[PDB]
């Protein structure tokens, strides 16, 4: 039961929600950037944690953040 | 904000290049842009990127 | 798996389409003998009970281990046989 | 949108792996991934191993949700082909759940709320001293 | 079909990218902007495949750069020639093989390195080789410095041609791609030409040069005296003089008459008494033999004339039913990449370098060289360490094929497919006989540890204690000892003095060689070996098998070859690429060799090597302790390294204090790599932010920024330091010990 | 012939020119000046 | 010594008597849902 | 050249494994279908009965053979004593996993499906009054196993090859 959290510093250039291995993110609309949509995460029950969300964020600091929590079935990745 | 051209000092807590000058590159003239100007470094953060996105109030004259 | 076709897929089947079989499972019910089972289920059901059964163990493994280690002749048993030779002085004379 | 259904169409043509289906699938949920092709192709399956994609809809039962998700970026990255995919229940109950509304995710499309929005930077978030013995998390506020 | 193919001046020869540091990487060529600029540059540039798109290029690059890598072996040869022809003692040698050290390197008067330079005999003074060159140049027949001289300079003349080769089939007349797919072309000419045709010269040169020379040189002819090898050509009465079947001429030859040449082309096993080496005629029948056998099989393949087999329809023939399509798709995948060939390759060469090592300890080859320690310990050791890196590194490549040049289209239903469809079995099989094997044999030393500090030795897996004895390889061995009687009726000895039967080769009185005892610790060992091999092999298996997906990542061909991890999620997937694996694999191959080693060393000198008097009594330098004291990891720690490492210890203020000193800094380097091994990139990156604000504070920071490590350099730093230390600790202390005592 | 000289001027080959000289130096030094523990000045 | 016979019993109860009760109920109650 | 011995587990693809001539094989699925485990019909009892008869039978021989007191007057004895202990420490790691697994209301967890298809009666073995049936037949059956073996080992002579 991991937690995303989006920052108004979002800039919409939808890189998270493409590098999502799990479709946990997705594209909402906006005011506040020349782009005019934000970020979102409504499927964190989903999560991983693989974090390449932050990785593909361009910003001095993300506008997408993850905090690591519980662990479930989901989130650790179980085939079996 | 900032005339295109000038040279500002980031004051953003978190952000790589506090304390450090910049290049505004554009600023966004529409009323409810939150980091309307655009400032261009001469190094590159961890991340690999150059360019940042900084409120008016977190830039200095010089 | 409908089996029909190629489809694997069925909600009416959901055993089938999980893969949820028995693949030895045997079902014939004369393996024994009358007598057999008679005496079996007369002698062998009194640990049929769990909680009986775990005092029963501990019970006994406690009181076997106990009997055998201050009863076993030193015989078998080195360290109960004690030592036999005389003891060797230390490096500096001490004892 | 109105989300769709499930019906009985063929699976692609698979000689079969160890990385299939596990006793997870029967007590516990089990993912099934839909498409149509105009022409049989061969393509990886995430599992591991070659498998042909017959022409017209095709159905496929997966483990988790990564190798759904994986198995329909590459069908459209690759084939331009477009697919959905639903969680299936022990029980029978059936979820949809990629395409939700309809519309991909990297696409902005209007009715979608907000969901885990700040409005702060980063750099805004409190103090955990402020927050002793309560549950708040900081990020939560 | 099969034609010479090439393109004129395709690369113009230029200094102008030799100014641009990164020009053949399209991203590493705007510059440095990080430190990590260096690192990357420095680490892509021999990685043809990742830069461009087309094989041409590639086979062009690889073609040139192998070019160049003969050019240097070529230096090295003539550099070991020349210094052998200048700096050595190598004719005195040659009058007294047995009491002078050979020597061939000599150090300067500047620091106190006049201690270096010892008294190895003969009147000279430097540093004892244990390269085996003396004997391999007696072998030959050289018995002048002349002779190596213009060896060192036709060496120089040899790197200046491949050199020139290089630089005219890249800069000026590049082959075309179509050129280096004929595969079958290709092995006619190298099986038939390169093996066969250098075999026959060598066999050549052996009847008609070292046979007569050699001849002399056991008889007791003093070397100044001996004739030159061309007046064995130029005057066939003295080499009929020798062997009396030259005055026959190659009329037997002709009129199959074979059997006149029985003097100088036997079949006999066993060693030269009076060298301790192998009978040189058997080494003529035999490059002879090959030499045949290599040109026969030669002509096997389809190339312009019709006649000849198909590579492609022989491997798409053999198919059967519990395969599917068999062996259907594997010519186009070697024909296609370069590394699927390259790990093919790597393998089989690391296994042979291997087998080399057993034979040449097995049966001696050279003269006067199984009486010398030093030296057979040294190849051996030698020759094992690199086996195992190019067995590590088939692995190794055979991954970077699979993530890269594996096609799923063209692999439908054949043993490829197949493989990866039921890799899950494999492993969990594999994994059941490591345990198995690992519970099995070290227990049983730990158990045999335990017995024996409880004083309850009776208890224990010893000869004297319940014993487990290897009866197959017994038996294996009474059958090899047998073979000259039954099985192999024309030989006269069997094929080496270690097997069960025969008798003890003495020269100058140190035993050469004799039967090798096989009891319950090299059970013991030879199950330890199993057991280290099957972990390895499990490793490097379970790398290449999952380099593509798994459970666990689902698309880990995305994240290609080389990668760190995929975050912290799922629990965590630190070290789930191939690359990684290969990097587990280098230890565990460490682990193998190192005990493999040890094994041998131990041995030899308990059972084997010794000196030997009148009356013909042997005393091994050791006496015979390993059957004992090798049953317990207290025994190998106390009987082998604290015994044995005396030597490495006390050898300051003598010739052999450069040991010492190099085993304290292997120890040394050793330890230093554990810092990069078990540590993290994070902490040196804030590290590097406290330090780069103490230059900042002075004006003085860098224009190109500091960075840590990458994950995949920390690993790769780390686990190359470790090695250095780790072998060079094992080199010090064997050279040291074996020069001492032997 | 201002390629070659830009390639010589990387760090690298100034690097390996420069200790050599460095050694060089150093050697020659303690070649006629040898054992030298303490400075006689 | 004044016993000298009690370790014969002391010893192999709390070696093995002990041992297998604390494990068998720490077990149990890891393996609960309540 | 088309035909294939190696088949999908029961014909489906998609469901990890294979179905082999080691897996499917009509004497080796005979003989795992004739092995008290997989009699489902039949008492648990009674199958415990026979494991564990099997079971301390053929523990007997490692501890006498091999053991502290092998070389002793009382091998026997001693191999009998080990053996029935390692049979007792098993009976307890039994009752554990049967208490820790089934709850009393749980109706079973066996497969009920057949690889045809056929629906059939759930194994009672995978219940909690099933296991614990069978958890008392397996301690009788080994203590009487293991009775039997040093009996016919040292009660009466019966010379064996090694004994
Ligand atoms: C710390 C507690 C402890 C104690 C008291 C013992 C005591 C003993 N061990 Mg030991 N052992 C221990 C820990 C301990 N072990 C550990 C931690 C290990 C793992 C490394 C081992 C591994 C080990 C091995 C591998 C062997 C022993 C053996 C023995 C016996 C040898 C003496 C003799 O005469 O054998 C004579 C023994 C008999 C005649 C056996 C009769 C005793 C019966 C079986 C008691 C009944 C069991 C009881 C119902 C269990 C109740 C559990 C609740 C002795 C009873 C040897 C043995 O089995 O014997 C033997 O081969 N031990
Ligand atoms: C792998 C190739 C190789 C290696 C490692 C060496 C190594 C060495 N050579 Mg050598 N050499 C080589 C090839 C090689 N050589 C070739 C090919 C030639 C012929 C051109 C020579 C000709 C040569 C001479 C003439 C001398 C050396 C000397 C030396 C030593 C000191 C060199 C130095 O610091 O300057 C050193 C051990 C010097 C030496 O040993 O002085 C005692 C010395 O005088 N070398
Ligand atoms: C490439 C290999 C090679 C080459 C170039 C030569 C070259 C020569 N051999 Mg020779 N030879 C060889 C292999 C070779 N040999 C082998 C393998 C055998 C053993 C079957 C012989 C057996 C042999 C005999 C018996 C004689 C020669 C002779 C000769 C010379 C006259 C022809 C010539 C120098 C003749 C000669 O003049 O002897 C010096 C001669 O009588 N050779
Ligand atoms: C003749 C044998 C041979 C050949 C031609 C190659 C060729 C190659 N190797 Mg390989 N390798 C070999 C043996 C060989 N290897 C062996 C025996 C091992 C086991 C240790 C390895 C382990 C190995 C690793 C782990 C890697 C390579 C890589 C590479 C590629 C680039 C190497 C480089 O950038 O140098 C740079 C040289 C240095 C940095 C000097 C360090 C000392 C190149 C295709 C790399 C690669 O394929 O990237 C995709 C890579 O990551 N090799
Ligand atoms: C902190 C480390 C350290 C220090 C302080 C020294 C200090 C010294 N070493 Mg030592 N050494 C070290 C590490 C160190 N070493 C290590 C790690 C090694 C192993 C590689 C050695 C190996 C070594 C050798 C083999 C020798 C020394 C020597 C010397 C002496 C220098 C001779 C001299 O004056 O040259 C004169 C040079 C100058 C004055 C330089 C002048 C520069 C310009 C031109 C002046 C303007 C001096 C006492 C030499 C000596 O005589 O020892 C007593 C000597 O023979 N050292
Ligand atoms: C921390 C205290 C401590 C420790 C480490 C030991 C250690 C030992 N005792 Mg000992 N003992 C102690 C206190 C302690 N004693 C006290 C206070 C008494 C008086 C009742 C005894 C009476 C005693 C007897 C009569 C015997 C031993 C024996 C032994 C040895 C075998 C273990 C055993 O049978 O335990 C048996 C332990 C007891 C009977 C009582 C122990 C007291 C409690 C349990 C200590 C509390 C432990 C700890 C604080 C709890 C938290 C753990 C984390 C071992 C060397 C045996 C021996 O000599 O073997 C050669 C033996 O026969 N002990
Ligand atoms: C180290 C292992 C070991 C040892 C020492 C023995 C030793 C012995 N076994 Mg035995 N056995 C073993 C493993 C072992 N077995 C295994 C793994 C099996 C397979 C389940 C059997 C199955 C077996 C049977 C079926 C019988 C023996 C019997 C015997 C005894 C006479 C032969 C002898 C004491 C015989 C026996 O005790 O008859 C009185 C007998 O009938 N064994
Ligand atoms: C001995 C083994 C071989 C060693 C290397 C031999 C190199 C021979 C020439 C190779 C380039 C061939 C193409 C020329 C053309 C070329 O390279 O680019 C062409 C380019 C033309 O520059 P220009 O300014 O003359 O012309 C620019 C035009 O736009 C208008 O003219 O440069 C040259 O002509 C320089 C040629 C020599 C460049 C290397 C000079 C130094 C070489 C030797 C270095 C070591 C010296 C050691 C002395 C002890
Ligand atoms: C022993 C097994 C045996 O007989 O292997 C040999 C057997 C031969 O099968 P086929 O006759 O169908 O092979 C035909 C061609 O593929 C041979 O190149 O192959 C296998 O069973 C697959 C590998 C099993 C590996 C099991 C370990
Ligand atoms: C591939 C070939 C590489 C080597 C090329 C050069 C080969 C030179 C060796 C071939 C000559 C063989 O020499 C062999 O027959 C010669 C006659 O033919 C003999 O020569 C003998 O008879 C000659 C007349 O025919 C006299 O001039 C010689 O004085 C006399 O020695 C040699 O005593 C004998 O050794
Ligand atoms: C020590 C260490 C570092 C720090 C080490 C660094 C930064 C490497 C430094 C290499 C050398 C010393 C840099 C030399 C720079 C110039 C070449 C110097 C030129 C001037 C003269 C000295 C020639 C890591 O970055 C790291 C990363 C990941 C896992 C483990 C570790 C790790 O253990
Ligand atoms: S951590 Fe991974 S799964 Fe979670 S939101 Fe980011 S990209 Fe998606
Ligand atoms: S610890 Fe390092 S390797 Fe492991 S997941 Fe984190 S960043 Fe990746």
């Amino acid at each position: 039961a991991h937690s995303v959290k989006i920052y108004d510093t979002c800039i919409g250039c939808t890189q998270c929600v493409r590098a999502c291995p799990t479709d946990v993110l997705e594209m909402v609309p906006w005011d506040g950037c020349k782009a005019s949509q934000i970020a979102s995460a409504p499927r964190t029950e989903d999560c991983v944690g693989c974090k390449r969300c932050e990785s593909a964020c361009p910003t001095d600091f993300l506008s997408v953040r993850v905090y690591l929590g519980a662990e479930t079935t989901r989130s650790m990745g179980l085939a079996y | 904000g900032p005339k295109r051209g000038s040279i500002v000092k980031v004051l953003r807590r978190e952000s790589y290049w506090f304390n450090d000058t910049g290049k505004v590159v554009a600023v966004d003239q529409a009323p409810g842009v939150r980091y309307p100007v655009v400032v261009r470094f001469d190094k590159v953060n961890y991340a690999g990127v150059s360019t940042n996105n900084y409120s008016p109030d977190e830039l200095e004259a010089a | 798996k409908y089996g029909e076709k190629s489809v694997y897929f069925d909600l009416g089947e959901i055993d089938n389409t999980t893969g949820n079989w028995d693949l030895y499972g045997n079902d014939d019910p004369n393996r024994y003998n009358g007598f057999q089972n008679k005496f079996f289920e007369t002698f062998a059901g009194a640990f049929t009970k769990r909680g009986l059964l775990l005092k029963f163990l501990v019970l006994g493994g406690a009181t076997t281990i106990g009997y055998l280690g201050s009863t076993s002749s030193p015989d078998l048993l080195a360290i109960k046989n004690g030592p036999k030779q005389v003891p060797v002085m230390g490096p500096r004379g001490r004892k | 949108t109105p989300p769709t259904l499930n019906a009985d169409t063929p699976a692609p043509i698979f000689g079969g792996s160890t990385g299939g289906l596990l006793r997870k699938a029967q007590v516990e949920e089990f993912y099934v991934i839909t498409w149509e092709s105009p022409k049989e192709q061969i393509f990886e399956m995430p599992t591991g191993g070659a498998a042909i994609m017959r022409s017209g809809p095709n159905l496929l039962k997966l483990a988790r949700k990564e190798q759904c998700l994986a198995l329909g970026a590459r069908l459209r990255t690759k084939f331009k082909i477009q697919y959905q995919f639903y969680r299936v229940f022990p029980n029978g109950e059936v979820q949809y759940l990629h395409p939700k509304d309809g519309v991909y995710p990297e696409k902005v499309n209007a009715g979608r709320s907000p969901v885990g929005v700040n409005n702060r930077s980063i750099g805004k978030n409190a103090n955990p001293a402020e927050l002793k013995f309560a549950h708040k998390q900081a990020y939560d506020l | 079909e099969v034609k010479i193919m090439v393109e004129k001046d395709p690369v113009k020869t230029s200094f102008e990218k030799w100014a641009k540091p990164g020009h053949f990487s399209r991203t590493l060529a705007k510059g440095p902007n990080t430190t990590t600029w260096i690192w990357n540059l420095h680490a892509d540039a021999h990685d043809f495949d990742s830069h461009t798109n087309d094989l041409e290029e590639i086979s062009r690059k690889v073609f040139s750069a192998h070019f160049g890598q003969l050019a240097v072996i070529f230096i090295w040869l003539s550099g070991m020639y020349f210094h052998g022809a200048r700096f050595s003692n190598y004719e005195a040698w040659l009058s007294d093989p047995t009491h002078i050290k050979p020597s061939a390197q000599v150090v300067w008067p500047i620091v106190g390195q006049k201690i270096l330079n010892g008294d190895v005999g003969g009147g000279f003074q430097g540093i004892q080789i244990t390269s085996g060159f003396f004997q391999l140049w007696r072998a030959s027949g050289i018995t002048s410095e002349l002779q190596l001289y213009t060896t060192a300079i036709g060496g120089l003349i040899f790197a200046a041609l491949m050199l020139f080769a290089g630089w005219f089939h890249y800069h000026k007349a590049a082959p075309k791609l179509a050129w280096f797919q004929n595969v079958e072309s290709m092995l006619n000419h190298h099986l038939a030409g390169l093996l066969g045709l250098g075999s026959l010269a060598w066999a050549g040169h052996q009847v008609h040069v070292s046979l007569p020379i050699n001849r002399l040189l056991d008889a007791g002819v003093d070397p100044k005296e001996i004739p030159l090898p061309h007046e064995f050509i130029l005057n066939r009465d003295l080499l009929a003089q020798l062997y009396p079947s030259f005055s026959k001429g190659l009329t037997p030859f002709f009129t199959l008459n074979w059997s006149e040449y029985s003097d100088f082309l036997t079949f006999r096993g066993g060693l030269n008494p009076v060298t301790g080496g192998l009978w040189l005629t058997d080494t003529a029948h035999h490059h002879l033999a090959i030499a045949v056998l290599f040109l026969v099989a030669g002509h096997m393949y389809r190339t312009n004339f019709g006649i000849g087999h198909s590579m492609k329809e022989i491997l798409e023939a053999h198919k059967g039913p519990f395969t599917g399509e068999g062996h259907k798709g594997l010519y186009e995948i070697l024909t296609t990449s370069w590394h699927a060939q390259l790990a093919i390759n790597l393998a089989m060469l690391g296994s042979l370098t291997i087998i080399v090592a057993h034979h040449m300890y097995a049966m001696p080859p050279y003269p006067y060289l199984a009486t010398d320690y030093a030296t057979q310990l040294s190849l051996f050791t030698h020759h094992m360490w690199i086996g195992g890196f190019l067995v590590v590194g088939a692995a190794a490549h055979a991954a970077i094929f699979m993530v890269r040049d594996y096609d799923p289209t063209t692999q439908y239903n054949n043993l490829l497919d197949r493989v990866l469809r039921h890799r899950d079995a494999i492993i969990s099989h594999l994994n059941w006989v490591c345990i198995f094997l690992g519970f099995h044999s070290f227990g049983l030393y730990i158990h045999n540890d335990t017995m024996s500090a409880l004083g309850r030795p009776q208890d224990m897996f010893s000869d004297t204690a319940i014993q487990l004895q290897p009866v197959f390889a017994q038996w294996i061995q009474n059958t090899h000892a047998l073979a000259p009687s039954l099985t192999a009726p024309n030989a006269t000895a069997s094929t080496s003095l270690t097997w069960g039967g025969g008798d003890l080769v003495a020269v100058g009185g140190k035993v050469a060689l004799l039967p090798i005892p096989l009891g319950t610790a090299d059970f013991l060992v030879h199950h330890i070996h199993a057991f280290t091999i099957h972990v390895t092999v499990l490793i490097l298996l379970k790398g290449v098998l999952f380099a593509r997906s798994s459970r666990l990542i689902p698309d880990k061909a995305n994240l290609g070859f080389r990668f760190p991890c995929d975050g912290p999620g799922r629990g965590g997937t630190c070290q789930v690429s191939a690359w990684d694996h290969v990097f587990l694999g280098l230890f565990w191959m460490y682990n193998a060799i190192s005990v493999v080693i040890f094994h041998f060393s131990w041995k030899m000198q308990s059972d084997v090597w010794g000196s030997i008097s009148d009356q013909g009594v042997v005393t091994h330098i050791t006496g015979g302790n390993f059957a004992q004291s090798s049953i317990t990891i207290n025994g190998w720690l106390r009987d082998f390294l604290w015994a044995q490492a005396s030597q490495v210890i006390q050898s300051y203020g003598s010739s052999l204090s450069a040991y010492g000193l190099l085993f304290l800094g292997a120890h040394f380097v050793w330890a230093f790599s554990l810092m990069f091994l078990f540590s993290g990139r994070g902490y040196w990156q804030e590290l590097i932010e406290s330090i780069v604000w103490a230059h900042n504070k002075l004006k003085v920071a860098p224009a190109i920024q500091p960075r840590a490590l990458s994950i995949v350099q920390g690993r790769a730093v780390g686990v190359a330091h470790y090695l250095l230390g780790g072998i060079a600790t094992t080199w010090a202390f064997f050279l040291a010990r074996i020069i001492s005592v032997g | 012939m201002q390629d070659v000289k830009t390639y010589l001027s990387t760090a690298p080959v100034l690097a390996t020119l420069w200790f050599g000289f460095l050694a060089g130096l150093l050697i020659e030094i303690n070649r006629f000046f040898p054992d030298a523990l303490v400075l006689p000045l | 010594m004044t016993a000298s016979y009690l370790p014969s019993i002391f010893v192999p109860l709390i070696g093995l008597v002990f041992p297998a009760i604390t494990m068998a109920s720490l077990f149990i109650y890891i393996e609960q849902d309540e | 050249e088309k035909y294939q011995v190696i088949e999908p587990l029961n014909g489906d693809p998609f469901i990890g494994g294979f179905e082999t001539p080691v897996t499917s094989s009509p004497l080796i699925a005979w003989y795992l279908s004739n092995l008290p485990a997989y009699r489902t019909a039949v008492a648990p009892l009674l199958r415990g009965v026979e494991i564990g008869l099997a079971h301390g039978y053929l523990l007997v021989g490692p501890f006498v053979l091999t053991g502290p007191l092998r070389n002793s007057a009382v091998r026997g004895e001693a191999g009998s004593l080990a053996a029935a202990g390692l049979v007792t420490i098993l009976t307890m790691c039994l009752t554990i996993y049967g208490i820790a697994s089934f709850k009393e209301g749980e109706p079973s967890k066996a497969p009920s499906l057949t690889l045809t298809g056929r629906q059939k009666d759930a194994d009672k073995l995978q219940t909690a009054e099933g296991w614990a049936s069978f958890t008392g037949g397996w301690f009788f059956g080994g203590l009487s196993g293991v009775a039997w073996a040093y009996i016919l080992l040292y009660v009466l002579n019966l010379p064996y090859p090694v004994k």
